[PDB]
């Protein structure tokens, strides 16, 4: 079990830590999240009382260094910061364990949203997608655009997702045109899964932290990643047998997650009716579509 | 951006541009058989690409071969259409390649894009007009060419005749597309309007009528006539 502290909370703003969240007031006499859980990566992110626009966090993982919070009024923010000193940092942990002004992350013991959401996360790869080489953890906010988004401006800002185009020649070999287009097998499984992600685990992984980009920030450039990954494979007509049952599950649990009321700017229409109902793999998603279908089937 | 009634004169500035059709590629005559149940025999058919500028026009003729063997050909002719645009820039030299093709119908957006993907730079552009290129084949000359033909096969023509030696690119097309509309609308009265003369005949080299300039306002005005008498028809006005 670790511990994330917080030097103080000066300002009124809502923490979140993965899925759960807690309104802090104003200089709330708030030191930290205690007993999170070591094994996965996380978020905690934060949104200011006075704008709620803005979502901002901070992906980390706590096998790779003691990370605290502290607010800076220069530049109007909750930072995560790195102690090296770990006898320094175990003694400020434990003082505010001691009197007691802690959060618990809030786990329930039968509850795997957390670990299913997360599965495929890896934090190397994360830090490839938000590149800051001088820190072991990422941040990620609304208003930060893709690498996708910047070639249709700032890089040092950018989400360097992988970038998916069904027009393009990566995607569509000469001669199989109509074929490529059609059934995008061959981008799938050669171009991306044997040559840019190696593996599923890997593409997985991305899709799921595009998801979480999206929903946790509203990450606009997020959501449209996490589409593009859906659609290439429920658009391709030969997959392997443990990436469906795996996406079906996958899906199922971001669907469930999702708060109700956002699901009409986290949601398209169009590619979640395609993959649903008209793509190759409408009959592969049992799961997701049961659950689609009881909880949004306005948008279908 | 899409090609509508706004920004029509661009049809006729110096850029390079080419309308694609698609409607008469893919052509069959449906029949039944012998226990009665419906079939689909294909005829051969072809591509309207055409210049609206210079009136040059690539008749590509689609021969039923194209089709054998093939499964959901009204959708393979889409891609079958685009594969022949493409092939087309590619054989013309660089500067004689469009730099817009504009398809009359959306489906082809998709199919000539892929196909055009080393082109990046011609613009693929739909349009809101209702074109009526698809009675083309009720121009004689191109219907024969097509009917006859025994292989694919690239026939190429000028379907304004020699008219730019004395009109306007705007006019040549808009007397183009009145013809074709007419045909369109009632070919049998169309036809009969375009020969009744005996005396006006039809070059080796053309496809219409050697009207003096007199006798198209005559024309234009009886195609025009036919044009809304058709309408009341459909419409009871």
């Amino acid at each position: 079990m670790n511990t994330v502290p917080f030097t103080s909370a000066p300002i009124e703003v809502t923490i979140g830590i993965d899925q759960y969240s807690f309104n802090v007031k104003e200089n709330q006499p708030f030191h930290g999240i205690k007993d999170i859980p070591i094994g996965h990566v996380h978020v905690i992110h934060f949104q200011h009382a006075d704008n709620s626009s803005m979502r901002y966090g901070y992906w980390f993982d706590c096998r790779m260094g003691n990370f605290y919070i502290q607010y800076d009024p220069k530049d109007g923010l909750y930072k995560m910061m790195e102690e090296r000193d770990g006898a320094k940092f175990e003694n400020i942990v434990h003082n505010f364990k001691e009197r007691q002004m802690m959060v618990s992350y809030p786990k329930i013991d039968e509850d795997d949203t957390w670990y299913n959401l997360t599965e495929f996360v890896q934090m190397d790869k994360i830090r490839k997608i938000v590149r800051k080489d001088e820190n072991q953890f990422s941040y990620v906010d609304s208003s930060m655009t893709t690498v996708q988004e910047n070639e249709l401006s700032d890089p040092a800002h950018s989400l360097n997702y992988t970038v998916i185009n069904f027009k393009s020649r990566e995607a569509i070999r000469p001669g199989h045109e109509m074929e490529d287009f059609l059934d995008k097998s061959y981008y799938l499984n050669t171009v991306m899964l044997q040559g840019i992600f190696k593996n599923s685990s890997n593409y997985f992984g991305e899709l799921q932290f595009a998801f979480l980009n999206a929903m946790f920030f509203g990450n606009y450039g997020s959501s449209l990643q996490w589409h593009a990954m859906i659609e290439l494979i429920c658009s391709s007509a030969t997959v392997p047998k443990h990436m469906l049952d795996k996406l079906d599950e996958i899906l199922y649990y971001q669907i469930k997650t999702l708060p109700e009321q956002y699901s009409d700017i986290l949601l398209n229409e169009r590619v979640w009716n395609i993959c649903l109902y008209s793509s190759f793999q409408k009959n592969s998603l049992h799961n997701t579509e049961k659950i689609m279908e009881n909880k949004y089937p306005e948008l279908l | 951006g899409a090609m509508n009634s706004s920004n029509y004169a661009e049809l006729f500035n110096n850029d390079i541009k080419l309308f694609v059709d698609d409607t008469n590629v893919y052509r069959v005559t449906v029949h039944k058989t012998f226990e009665g149940n419906v079939a689909t025999k294909a005829i051969n058919g072809c591509i309207f690409t055409l210049n609206p500028k210079t009136g040059h026009l690539f008749l590509k003729i689609i021969h039923t071969s194209v089709w054998a063997g093939q499964k959901r050909l009204s959708q393979l002719a889409k891609w079958k259409t685009a594969e022949e645009v493409s092939a087309l820039v590619r054989s013309l030299p660089k500067e004689e390649q469009p730099k817009q093709i504009i398809v009359t119908r959306k489906a082809m957006l998709d199919p000539l894009e892929v196909h055009m993907l080393d082109f990046p730079n011609i613009a693929i552009r739909p349009t809101e007009l209702r074109l009526p290129f698809s009675a083309a084949m009720s121009i004689d000359k191109l219907s024969d060419v097509v009917m006859k033909a025994t292989e694919p096969q690239m026939v190429l023509f000028n379907i304004y005749d020699d008219w730019l030696d004395r009109i306007s690119s705007y006019t040549a097309f808009s007397r183009l597309t009145l013809l074709l509309r007419a045909l369109k609308t009632n070919e049998e009265s169309a036809k009969m309007i375009l020969l009744s003369d005996p005396t006006i005949t039809i070059k080796s080299y053309h496809l219409w009528p050697s009207f003096t300039d007199e006798q198209w306002i005559t024309i234009e005005s009886q195609m025009r006539d036919l044009i809304l008498t058709e309408y009341g028809r459909k419409y009871n006005v």
